[PDB]
């Protein structure tokens, strides 16, 4: 399962 | 960013046996950017039914793709891969060679 | 043996032609199992291996939700990075992301990683300690300060050495017949004269898995790297891989040359000689 908490750069 | 030209291999899934069904692969790798077209040709004519893998990329960020179709190799028949990419002044055609 | 789970994300901007193209793929070792294509009709994470198909509706909802979220993050970053590099709205640009975790033959965490790139070049990477970052340029140093401030490393680490491992362990079992296999290389040699003076020896490795393999030529025990022609390891299309290495040898001296094959599926390294 993929990472659930992507954060902008 | 200086754009990267694709490496191209044309080959079969199994050792070639004239008259026996097989799969023809064109593996394109090391290219950037990702936009690209790949076609497989039988005696200069583009094969209608061809599939490819989902876009992925390598350690160095260059992309790779596999295109493939069913084919029955013979002695007379000629096969090739045609790659169309922004780094290529004209589409690059690579002939299939059975033990390359 | 040891195993890895990795996800790959590519976002390509298409100025004037709508939202960026977004493609995600997931692998366990060298076996792909899911994909998402922003241009496809379903707008769902899709299965790409038989053994993942058994996951229920809650799984596909979760992956679909989260993969869309990833695309929206990356879409916004394309704008941000374009600004960071003072680039025009007109050109197409690419963000690539890879992350994943490794476990040992005991299912325990070995290491975790994440690297991000812009236009095919390193942007920012998580360090091995999973606590700090390496920024490749002045733009990425801005991202770095932002992520340090937001404690992003801690969140990603919780995934890399936690949930990533748990899922990987589950996949390894559900996909056991496919994933916990090692197909050793079927090896052979070919030989063709090129003139009265020289001949080509090609060492073949076929139908092996995983893709990791090493082919080396020696001459009377001396490493021949490289009067050696070595192709990239390539997919056969049936879940196995191929590779060959060739040398051009003096006519009649083939006996001096040995091909050495190393692969996880081989109890001992092989030596081939014509």
């Amino acid at each position: 399962a993929i990472f659930q908490s992507s954060m902008t750069k | 960013m200086i754009q990267r030209t694709p490496k191209i291999q044309v080959y079969s899934r199994h050792p070639a046996e004239n008259g026996k069904s097989n799969f023809l692969n064109c593996y394109v790798s090391g290219f950037h950017p990702s936009d690209i077209e790949v076609d497989l040709l039988k005696n200069g004519e583009r094969i209608e039914k061809v599939e490819h893998s989902d876009l992925s990329f390598s350690k160095d960020w260059s992309f790779y793709l596999l295109y493939y179709t069913e084919f029955t190799p013979t002695e007379k028949d000629e096969y090739a891969c045609r790659v169309n990419h922004v780094t290529l002044s004209q589409p690059k055609i690579v002939k299939w060679d059975r033990d390359m | 043996g040891s195993h890895s789970m990795r996800y790959f994300f590519t976002s390509v901007s298409r100025p004037g032609r709508g939202e960026p193209r977004f493609i995600a793929v997931g692998y366990v070792d060298d076996t792909q199992f899911v994909r998402f294509d922003s241009d496809a009709a379903s707008q769902r994470m899709e299965p790409r291996a038989p053994w993942i198909e058994q996951e229920g509706p809650e799984y596909w909802d979760q992956e679909t939700r989260n993969v869309k979220a990833q695309s929206q993050t990356d879409r916004v970053d394309l704008g941000t990075l374009r600004g960071y590099y003072n680039q025009s709205e007109a050109g197409s640009h690419t963000i690539q992301i890879m992350y994943g975790c490794d476990v040992g033959s005991d299912g325990r965490f070995l290491r975790g990683y994440r690297q991000d790139a812009y236009d095919g070049k390193d942007y920012i990477a998580l360090n091995e300690d999973l606590r700090s970052w390496t920024a490749a340029d002045m733009a990425a140093q801005i991202t770095k300060r932002k992520w340090e401030a937001a404690h992003e490393a801690e969140q990603l680490r919780a995934y890399l050495d936690g949930t990533c491992v748990e899922w990987l362990r589950r996949y390894l079992e559900n996909g056991k017949e496919t994933l916990q296999r090692t197909d050793p290389p079927k090896t052979h040699m070919t030989h063709h004269p090129i003139s009265d003076h020289e001949a080509t020896l090609r060492c073949w490795a076929l139908g092996f898995y995983p893709a990791e393999i090493t082919l080396t030529w020696q001459r009377d025990g001396e490493d021949q790297t490289q009067d050696t022609e070595l192709v990239e390891t390539r997919p056969a299309g049936d879940g196995t891989f191929q590779k060959w290495a060739a040398v051009v040898v003096p006519s009649g001296e083939e006996q001096r040359y040995t091909c050495h094959v190393q692969h996880e599926g081989l109890p001992k390294p092989l030596t081939l000689r014509w």
